[PDB]
């Protein structure tokens, strides 16, 4: 299970991702659980009691994330 | 099986409930925020001034290592709370275990900002303990060395001794001889000392002009017959991994230096060796941060510990052996998150026939190979005149040899009180559990606070009584007020936790994540057949 | 064999002989007589208000027991030496090999003079040290006690963690269970905690309205719900021989005690399970009191160690390996009262031959099952700005690779210094070696006196140089001071076996007595074959 | 880990890499070609004259028998070319290993059409080295028996010795207590010798009217009581199977005789026992063809290996230990076709670095249990004064001890030249690697075809210098011809191929797909734990 589990304090993941051309190390740490989980191709987004699907699927070393009309790529640093 | 079901009998919205998970739930917010402390290191101080150098943080170099997203188990992490004069985080090193390329491993790193990262007594007595663990249940181990020295005002402490350094490399040498891959990474300074960490371990790697191993540094090596010589110059990067061969791998930063080792884990052709007829994982039938509310608020106040157990085990399924006899005592089979699991918890005090419940148990469960959970809240056993006529003595033997001769993998939880004789026939830290951990509610100690000021005291007006005279309330009181405060405090998570007394508190509504996670980890190596010593029958 | 031979080169009538001679009986009768004063106990007082109560005195039940004439190698008896506030002589338990029955037994028994027998941190800790002994070395077990509990105010460091109290309880019933008899004769009060060490033992033993084995005694007992009852009413000699079953033999009193103990080692059916080829055992060539003038008095005062190998060995024959390379480290063959030994004395420093030069001979022995005996003189590695880049560091390391995985019996003598990296090297402490000694001319410290001043104030004036400032002669003299002396006290002898860095200091004169006496003892346990780690090469 | 790959150098259009792809396609169609003729076996000559009899020829015997499109991989096919005086095509026996009802198995059989099927020298020598192959890497047997004798005239090399004719019988009855099957199908004349290879199997098959063992046939039989009796009667296939139970089963014909041979490899109950973390196969990146023009074809010309490693490992995808260290020899981890691997592969010479780096590789392959695998391309160790006193010599053996102890499964390919000291620190001949492969531009022998006439010239004027004398550039000119001329024919594949020096000559873009169904068929058998001897430091 990567979720990130920790012993007392939160959930914590560090990732060396890439979209577009600008790496940046995300650092994920949610003590609720929540906010985004994700079946078959998409993306559901729980924001404030208003849930909302966008379509993301990945492929090989690389995902994308239709956000806002584009269709951008994500992958891993190297 | 819709009967070896546990009907739980809390009310989660009673007064009461809340009344203790309210402190409950305060003590654990009492230790999140330790804990962030603790994560600062050096302080912002020197921890700014580390990665001014272009070195990655400790905690850092560990989340990146890691597989993506994977879990990590951290090891007592209060270590050294408030032990020496100074104040040194999680003792200078922080270690613990997660999934590297898909295998569970044993991770050991210095922080270069805690007090130049030198090893202070406990650091010391924390890296070991980091061996223990990943000799006993076969995990590879990957030390992301970046060390001073060895805190020398200390050394005394420190150097000599069996159970001190060096012991260090002993049990590396042995791990690498029983096939347990033994994995460097120097990121640092790694004079003398940690200089034979990289140089004995099967695969070692160098970050270039940033790692250093030499026996002897420039202080030191001026100190010699003069010379004057760099850093990099004496036992650089690029000396290590070109000429000597001190180093196999040629790191080009802290980040390459991390994948650079992920790789080694990969080619390991490792394999697990546990085996237990596990079954599909069913979760509790109750959330498990009930919990908050099941555990009285007031220390001497009895409770169900089958309440504790039903939020544990899978779907509260939970067979009870010799039901109702030595009460005191609960003993059942389950199963936790797959993994088949023998419990023995504590329910009140323990006369004689817990005992003998408990050793029967104990030879249930080690022939069947099924690991063992002990959950402790004993308070001692129960005295008297024909409780001790009876045998209660060697009867609490038979628990005792059980437990330490007992070869499947043990794990204990502090859920109460670790008072006394109660501690090891329940499996404390020297019996050597795989892991031991604690709640921020429980409490452990020789005996009560009073409990022993009372004797103590006791023989002082016994001694002063066959001698012509007594012990003055006066006197008598001064001679208690001491050991009564004394004891409050050696008794508490922190205080134990520092001294690596156990692998670090935890949060009670986690514990069954935490036992699942151990016994998997546990798994990577075999469950041995068992050997009992004579029984005192 | 006339060419094994070693020819003296010392003069036992020149002035530079009796000069050193002179200085070192002089350490030696010091010892000699802190010795005797440590055989006191808790002094003429208490003491003898022991034999008031009819009680045998512990060293007395002790020689009572052996065989006829037979010989003591007692076990850390500096223990605790100026270590608690007051004086707690040889920790309160004294603990050594003896003869039994035909049998080399450990036998460990509580001094009830010494602080009514209660277990100070340090006497958990030699208990325990006697039972890795016994473990490693497969001794049978005779355990006579006679003491309070654990020291209550120092509690702290002596009931939880791993090796602590109740350590003594898993050592026992594993030995047990790898059918090391474990006898006990319970000749005093038992509360509590020592509760155990009759009730988990094999055969058990007590005398008559003396002994008294509870878990809690009446002070206890009445702080319990009330009641009140006597000590032998409780748990005495009777309830325990006729009611319980927590013993086995009712004895008369002391004398009688120990006989009936005698008798349990007579039906053992014991035999010995080590095997060399040991030959007829023949004498030195030279007496062996001649080594007080072969140690210079200067303590940095360079001289030849195969002089000290001599009056050890047999007919002082000694085969030399890699005679004439990395000479720092003399390495050969020979006999010491028939057994056969690899040995490995410092001479000087230690560059990378050395090493490999020790580790292709441990290799060796290791192969043949042959015992390795260590002579520590070490004043650490050679440093250097080449000397590192040439792998001064993996060819130490190759050293210790070898000697942690030897699985021969190892043995360990201080006779010169135990700095740094040397110690580990040498099978120190930390690396098991069956018995660790020490002569009372020989320092150990993780370095130097002002090496470590030099560096620890080195540092000092970096930190303060790059930070626009410099630490003047004034400052660095003051930061230097108290570690200078630091470190010539916590390197004495006393200061080392007072903590159990070593089974005890020797007189330099009977080293090769006593390393007869160990081998034999060990091997009442088996020559283990040996597996090595990886070599980095 | 798109870290671990490797990028080649190599341009596939270059005229240079046409121009060794060139010369390289040569020699492989060279090969080719060759091989073609071996498959004519006696020549159409009887070869048509065996299908006379109703007899199926060997190789087809071979493809009835294999599984439906079933590889084959055969060994020694070059087997006695152009050694006996007279043509003795692949030895008169044709041995591979290949699917039998999903069971790799060792497969051998005589060509009744090579001068009687007999047994030359060689036809035992490939016989015996089937059979190693088979108890090795535990392959069930398949004797596929239609031989005349021995070969009457050279019987001197035949019949003694220990591994000459009847170490078959030994090695036989060895496999089937070892539990190795051993399968017997006969299906021509079995007079005398090869009559054992039938009567000493576990199952064996006869073809009426054509089968026969007996001891002596009616020549022998003839030769002595007189006695005049026809092969049927004497030992045909009806007496063995309904008289006297020589044989098991009774075939109609050649194709019914292997079918039934087929049944009894289906009711084998057999289980591989080999054991690997392998991972799903995934193709190198370059086309494993290019690898013709990769090799140069100037023979001693540099290139570099990395080369041809990425055309082999699976995704090519390699990770290099010790990457920068003793680069003469590179070693690292990889995966083919699933199966994980350790490579070693030289870059050169080899100087005492390099050996040092390799025996430390082998350790770690030989402590996870990776098979080994070796890509000789070795001239030699770097001589010289300071190189000798430097230990190239120690260090040197230092790898062969590894290379000659190391127990996982060994698999040696030649790919440049196996020349002198190199060809043993590289797993050559002598260590039993599973499987020994010979590329057709490789070049084996002790030491260069003027090296060699170098030295055995200079002495012939060394001795004839202390002799008065001196050697005129006319005689020493007609010593060094006749070498120069030797070495250049006896370091030839063909040469070596013909005395089984190594188990076939390949296709160097093949090689891949070789080690797959090599290291595959070595899986049938335990990759057993490896102990190294003593290691000169
Ligand atoms: C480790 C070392 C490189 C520090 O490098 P750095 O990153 O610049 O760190 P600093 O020099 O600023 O060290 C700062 C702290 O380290 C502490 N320190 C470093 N090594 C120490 C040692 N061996 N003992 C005690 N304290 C030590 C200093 O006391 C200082 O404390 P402060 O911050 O409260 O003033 C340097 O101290 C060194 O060379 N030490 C060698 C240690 C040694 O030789 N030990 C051998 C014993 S086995
Ligand atoms: C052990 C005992 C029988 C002593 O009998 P005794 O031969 O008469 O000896 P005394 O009672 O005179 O004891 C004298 C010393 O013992 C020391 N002592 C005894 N038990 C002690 C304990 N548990 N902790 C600390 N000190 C203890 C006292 O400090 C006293 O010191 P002092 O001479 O400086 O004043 C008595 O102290 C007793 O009943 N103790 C029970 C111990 C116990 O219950 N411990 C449980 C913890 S595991
Ligand atoms: C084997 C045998 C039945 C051949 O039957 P076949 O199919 O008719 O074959 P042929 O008789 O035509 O033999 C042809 C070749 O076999 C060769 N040959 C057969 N047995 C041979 C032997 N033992 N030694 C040497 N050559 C032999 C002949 O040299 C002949 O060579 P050629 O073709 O170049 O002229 C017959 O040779 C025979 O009975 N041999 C007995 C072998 C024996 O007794 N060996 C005991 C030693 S283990």
């Amino acid at each position: 299970r990567n979720d990130g589990w920790r012993s007392a304090l939160a959930r914590e993941s560090d990732l060396m991702l890439r979209c577009r051309d600008e790496r940046r190390c995300v650092r994920l740490r949610h003590a609720s659980p929540s906010q985004y989980r994700l079946d078959g191709d998409d993306l559901v987004s729980r924001v404030d009691g208003v849930t909302r699907r966008s379509a993301a699927l990945r492929r090989g070393r690389q995902l994308f994330l239709e956000w806002e009309g584009e269709l951008l790529a994500i992958e891993a640093v190297d | 099986s819709h009967m070896a079901i546990l009907h739980t009998q809390i009310n989660p919205r009673s007064a009461e409930f809340a009344a203790n998970a309210a402190t409950m739930l305060e003590q654990v917010n009492a230790l999140r925020t330790l804990l962030g402390r603790i994560h600062e290191g050096g302080g912002s101080a020197a921890q700014a001034r580390h990665s001014a150098r272009g070195k990655l943080l400790v905690r850092e170099r560990i989340n990146r290592l890691l597989d993506p997203g994977s879990p990590f188990l951290e090891l007592s992490a209060l270590a050294a709370h408030e032990v020496y004069g100074e104040e040194v985080a999680a003792a200078g090193i922080v270690a613990g275990i997660g999934r590297v390329e898909g295998v569970e491993c044993m991770i050991v790193g210095n922080d270069a900002t805690v007090k130049g990262g030198t090893y202070y007594p406990l650091t010391v007595k924390k890296h070991l303990r980091a061996q223990a663990i990943a000799l006993e249940n076969r995990l590879p181990c990957i030390y992301l060395v970046d060390s001073g020295g060895a805190n020398l005002p200390r050394q005394d402490e420190v150097f000599p001794d069996r159970e001190h350094f060096g012991r260090i490399f002993f049990n590396q040498a042995n791990m690498s001889a029983r096939g347990i891959p033994q994995i460097a990474v120097v990121m640092g300074s790694c004079t003398a000392g940690g200089a034979y960490v990289p140089a004995m371990s099967d695969e070692t790697v160098m970050v270039r002009e940033q790692a250093t191993i030499f026996l002897a540094g420039p202080p030191l090596v001026k100190a010699a017959t003069g010379e004057v010589v760099s850093a990099e110059e004496l036992g650089g990067a690029d000396v290590h991994c070109k000429v000597s061969g001190v180093a196999d791998h040629y790191a080009e930063d802290d980040d390459h230096a991390l994948a650079i080792a992920r790789r080694c884990v990969a080619n390991l052709n490792w394999r697990k060796q546990g085996q237990l007829q596990c079954r599909a994982p069913r979760a509790p039938l109750y959330p498990a941060e009930e919990l908050y509310g099941v555990i009285p608020a007031d220390s001497k106040q009895p409770y169900d510990v089958r309440e504790v157990i039903a939020r544990l085990v899978d779907g509260s399924e939970f067979d009870e052996f010799k039901a109702l006899f030595g009460t005191t005592l609960v003993c059942g089979f389950a199963h936790l998150h797959g993994y088949p699991i023998a419990i023995l918890a504590n329910n009140g005090i323990l006369f004689a026939e817990a005992a003998q419940k408990g050793a029967h148990f104990i030879e249930l469960a080690c022939q069947r190979g099924i690991p063992l959970l002990f959950l402790q809240n004993i308070t001692g056993f129960m005295v008297g005149q024909k409780y001790e006529a009876g045998g209660i003595a060697k009867h609490g033997a038979k628990l005792v040899t059980a437990v330490a001769c007992a070869r499947v993998p043990k794990f204990t939880v502090l859920i109460g009180g670790s008072f006394g004789a109660g501690n090891y026939g329940m499996c404390g830290r020297a019996y050597d559990p795989r892991f031991l951990w604690m709640w921020p509610n429980a409490r452990i100690g020789v005996m009560g606070g009073e409990q022993a000021a009372g004797v103590l005291a006791q023989v002082k007006r016994e001694q002063a009584e066959r001698a012509g005279q007594q012990l003055g309330v006066e006197e008598e009181a001064k001679i208690k007020a001491p050991i009564l405060e004394q004891y409050e405090h050696q008794g508490h998570p922190y205080y134990s936790s520092a001294r690596l007394w156990d692998d670090g508190v935890i949060d009670p509504a986690q514990t069954r994540e935490v036992l699942a996670l151990a016994l998997s980890a546990a798994l990577n190596a075999p469950i041995e057949p068992t050997a009992f010593g004579v029984f005192r029958m």
